[PDB]
RNA sequence: GACCAGGCG
DNA sequence: GGAAGTAGTTACGCCTGGTC
């Protein structure tokens, strides 16, 4: 899943999430959302049909910590809720 | 001097045409620029070596 | 040249040349039209 | 609006200008950045149509608030740049920062524009007389008294 | 003209069903309690087997050859 | 923590509990399940010979609307790039009747339709229809024929209906007709919005402040229902392995990045 | 779904809603001139006057006429033929399809004409899976085309679970005053619940207030609004969506049969300036 | 090529 | 001045087919 970055400025991060959609970007900013540590992130699609594919992410923390880890941290954070509901379903089905 | 909006356009028009046949470009141009850019650039930095005449 | 051809009122094959003979008739029921039928060839089509 | 165009079948014709000099005409005289201003009545003809003035007044109306992660996602879809938020108007039940929907209109305008006037929605003039003597008395009234006396 | 494989709007398989919907509306059951107990519940299955028109038997009658 | 527990197990479908968990990781799961899981079905077929009423391009997609069985052990489905296996499934049938799908042969014993009597097209006498129909795996996001089956979810509510409210007991009755989990104490009745609670028209004048809905944070009620190509917990044991894997490639990602 | 247009969804096309098939006939006679100079159905030589590319006979037969379910696309030949030669070699008069028409060769008959001559038609049958531009319409005259075709995992739902296969913007219903659809489409999802049909009568039909009554019965609001999820976001609608069943017909103007594009071709003898028509 | 008819905005 | 005659116009495209 490439990543195409737009804009490197201090606390700043702009980059193209190429080969995704709604689907793991909803999820990704609205993780990033509850550090702390972030000031500002959003994300949208640019067109529908054009960028369909392409999702586009504004990443804006105070300082304390780079988008980067901002972004590492939320996906961890997305992996561990995703085992932890898979274990709680396998245990409840079976 | 105050351009109006058709001076402006015959300016630029004869300095995007002039550019595509071989005038060589008053200023420095991004690659792939197509010459109507180039003579908006042109236009826009101030280099204007077209006068208009007035009665 | 022999073609295969396909009667309109029944479906059962008729053989002639079209360049040669001037009428074309089912020598059967006396149809004068009659379908080209499909070539027994494979045929790919995308399921969607 | 200026092309009269509704989406219910209509067909619009694409015409390529061929040399530098039509092309630069029509970018310079023809685009659609001017003609904004009609020149019938001197008035906008390219502005919102529907949805646009209806959002606007569900955005900027009365108790109409929005959270965060609406707020964030509003200023991205709409291409506004921006690096912080400004601080919030409310405060939720659960303790959940909510900002107003004229802080939101109000981060898309110039700086240093300032106007005012009454629109459609005005259906109590006393409260419009009001807000019009509380301005004419120094032109720069304070802005939690005028808060005070806000009205649709 | 003949029953669609799938319900166009949630994808829920209601090819079989068509012919049992008939023959036991036919025989004079209720058809909200049919409908019940062929399992679709969602009124957009319901659609699709109540609007539904076997076009297939009158068009069978004309051949291409 | 995060709890699931499940109200209705059916045979072609569950339903159960999602508890603390934000809206976003609801949403996404659901968007998983509709889009990302993969399964079995006909992206192309080769006519020898169709004389049916029907054309080759309905037939096909006809063929491509039909669940096909996704076997769980040979593939992995949970990976972010698809295998290219290919079943190919034929059908020889002529004469007068109705062709099902449980004619179709298969190349492959796992492979083959989950239910044999949908119709596929009907034939008269001297007509027949012969093709290889080829099947592979995909997401539902490129096209419908590879959706799983169907999944929504809604908020976990309890509306709350003041004892106070004359005639009372009629909505309480309306509760238990509906089958919703219903509760009463002696100031109000609590009914449990398992299946959507819709406020009769005669009491719509109390909906504001005499009976209201409590939103219970961060709980959700699934339901999802398959056609028969997986297994409903397979299905959604494979999104949530799908979304691990995503995350996985996007911290993969990241870190070259850096 | 602004001014008029029309949001629908994609996974509802994809399992067959509003698909169709455009089916054309071309015709070509073996016209009999005078003198007995006639002209032959034949796959023409390349030595003819006027022959096209000899790809474009990729498909015929050596009768000269095409074999049926062969795929042909624009410019392709389905009846070669040839006529004398009138140059101030024989002439080509071919017969091939529409330059902007493709399909399937659905059906080639052959035949005799009034006067002896023989006469074929072949009928190309093309399959026009809905995209944007397509026209549809409601019984109540709500016109509008497809201004969006959105994936079902964007699409919002219903706490019953119900998608909506098109989405129309509430801003044409009061300017035109067509409650007949909004009481149209109350009837259709009472219809769908009972499994009977509603009569829709112009005076003797079913009145409204039964119809609510029937749906507040069912256990639905009888208003017909139902309590909606946004499909990007996953949380609630804040206002009680108005959602139903309306029969919707897609009409015969496709975008396919419109579209048209000239950067340079034929042009009239008298006044030199370019024909006129998107056929030609 | 011009005549007619039917539509579309 | 009649009181008739006469002439001159009556939106813009676009598409389809059918016959000469
Ligand atoms: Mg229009
Ligand atoms: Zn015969
Ligand atoms: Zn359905």
């Amino acid at each position: 899943m490439k990543i195409e970055v737009i804009k490197k400025e201090e606390n700043l991060l702009e980059f193209y999430l190429e080969g995704e959609d709604h689907t793991f970007a909803n999820l990704l900013v609205e993780t990033l959302r509850e550090n702390p540590h972030v000031k500002f992130t959003a994300y949208t699609i640019e067109h529908p049909i054009t960028m369909a594919r392409k999702p586009r992410f504004r990443v804006v923390t105070d300082g304390e910590i780079t988008p980067e880890e901002a972004l590492e941290e939320a996906a961890k954070k997305i992996f561990e809720r995703a085992k932890e509901v898979l274990e709680a379903w396998e245990k409840a089905v079976k | 001097f105050k351009y109006t909006r058709f001076e402006k356009a015959r300016i630029i028009g004869a300095r995007a045409l002039q550019i595509s046949m071989g005038a060589p470009v008053l200023i420095d141009v991004p690659p792939g620029i197509t010459p109507l850019e180039a003579a908006i650039l042109e236009f826009e930095k101030g280099v204007i070596p077209i006068t208009v005449i007035r009665p | 040249v022999e073609a295969v051809y396909r009667c309109f009122k029944c479906g059962r094959e008729v053989k002639l040349d079209l360049s040669i003979t001037r009428d074309l008739r089912c020598p059967y029921c006396g149809s004068k039209i009659l379908y080209k039928p499909r070539p027994k060839v494979p045929r790919r089509v995308k399921a969607i | 609006p200026p092309y009269n165009a509704d989406f219910d079948g209509d067909e619009m014709n694409l015409h390529v200008p061929q040399t530098e000099e039509a092309q630069a005409e029509a970018r310079i005289l023809m685009e659609v950045q001017n003609h904004i201003i009609s020149p019938r009545y001197g008035g906008p003809i390219i502005g919102g149509i529907q949805d646009h003035i209806s959002g606007g007044y569900l955005l900027t109306r009365e108790g109409a608030y929005f959270t965060r992660d609406e707020v964030e996602q509003m200023l991205m879809f709409a291409g506004v740049d921006i690096t912080e938020l400004p601080e919030p108007d409310k405060y939720d039940e659960n303790g959940n920062p909510l900002w107003s929907g004229k802080t939101i209109f109000s981060l898309l305008l110039p700086e240093d524009l300032t106007v005012w006037y009454r629109n459609k929605l005005c259906d109590e003039p006393e409260r419009c007389e009001a807000l019009e003597k509380l301005i004419e008395e120094k032109l720069m009234p304070d802005p939690e008294e005028v808060r005070k006396l806000a009205y649709d | 003209m003949i029953v669609p494989v799938r319900c166009f709007t949630c994808g829920k398989v209601i090819g079989d069903k068509y012919y049992e919907f008939k023959r036991r509306v036919e025989a004079g059951e209720d058809p909200e309690k049919v409908l019940d107990d062929l399992g679709l519940e969602r009124y957009c299955c319901r659609r699709m087997l109540l609007s539904h028109v076997e076009l297939i038997d009158d068009i069978m009658h004309y051949r291409v050859y | 923590g995060i709890e699931v527990q499940i109200l209705e197990k059916k045979e072609d479908s569950i339903k159960f509990v999602l508890k603390g968990v934000h809206v976003s990781f609801a949403n996404a799961l659901r968007r998983t399940i509709l889009g990302e899981v993969p399964t079995f079905a006909v992206d192309e077929v080769e006519f020898y010979e169709n004389d049916s009423a029907l054309f080759d391009e309905i037939i096909a997609h006809r063929l491509a609307m039909i669940p096909l069985t996704t076997p769980v052990d040979r593939f992995e489905l949970d990976a972010l790039e698809l295998d290219d296996y290919t079943v190919t499934l034929s059908l020889e049938a002529e004469g007068p009747g109705i062709v099902y799908s449980g004619d179709l042969k298969s190349d492959d014993p796992d492979v083959k339709p989950v239910n044999p009597n949908i119709p596929i097209v009907k034939l008269a006498e001297g007509q027949r229809l012969v093709f290889n129909a080829y099947a592979k795996l995909g997401r539902g996001k490129d096209h419908a024929k590879w959706q799983p089956g169907f999944v929504y979810y809604k908020y976990y509510t309890i509306v709350h209906i003041s004892k106070s409210i004359p005639e009372w007991k009629e909505l309480k009755k309306l509760a238990k007709k509906r089958g919703l989990p219903v509760e009463e104490t002696e100031e109000e009745v609590l009914v449990t919005t398992i299946k959507p609670f819709y406020i009769p028209k005669d009491f719509e004048e109390y909906e504001g402040k005499e009976i209201w809905e409590e939103i219970v944070p961060n709980t959700y009620i699934f339901t999802v229902e398959t056609n028969g190509e997986l297994p409903v917990e397979e299905i959604v044991s494979i999104a949530l392995k799908i979304l691990m894997r995503k995350a996985d490639r996007f911290i993969s990602e990241l870190q070259k990045l850096t | 779904n602004m001014e008029d247009a029309i949001i629908i969804n994609k996974a509802s096309i994809e399992r067959g809603l509003a698909r169709s098939t455009f089916f054309r006939t071309y015709e070509a006679e073996e016209k009999k001139y005078l003198g007995g100079q006639t002209d032959k159905f034949e796959i023409p030589d390349p030595t003819v006057r006027g022959y096209r590319g000899e790809k474009y006979y990729r498909n015929l037969d050596e009768d000269g006429l095409i074999f049926p379910e062969s795929k042909v696309e624009g410019k392709d030949v389905l009846v070669g033929r040839t006529s004398p030669p009138r140059f101030l070699e024989r002439r080509e008069t071919s017969v091939a399809v529409r330059p902007s028409e493709k399909g399937v060769v659905d059906k080639v008959i052959i035949t005799e004409t009034g006067d002896g001559t023989k006469l074929v038609k072949v009928t190309v049958r093309d399959l026009r899976i809905p995209e944007l531009g397509d026209k549809f319409a409601s019984r109540h005259g709500q016109k509008g085309v497809i201004g969006l075709i959105v994936p079902q995992e964007d699409m919002p739902w219903t706490e019953s679970g119900i998608v909506p296969d098109l989405i129309v913007n509430p801003h044409g219903i009061p300017s035109r005053m067509t409650v007949g659809q909004l009481i149209e489409a109350i009837g259709g999802k009472v219809a769908s619940l009972k499994g009977r049909r509603v009569d829709g009568t112009a005076f003797i039909g079913e009145p409204e207030e039964k119809l609510r009554k029937e749906l507040e019965e069912l256990g639905f609001k009888h208003t017909g609004r139902e309590i909606m999820y946004d499909g990007i976001t996953g949380k609630r609608l804040e206002a009680d969506i108005f959602i139903g069943v309306i029969y919707y017909q897609r009409l015969h103007h496709m975008v396919a049969d419109k579209i048209h594009a000239r950067s340079r071709g034929p042009v009239q003898v008298l006044t030199k300036q370019p024909t006129e028509g998107r056929a030609r």
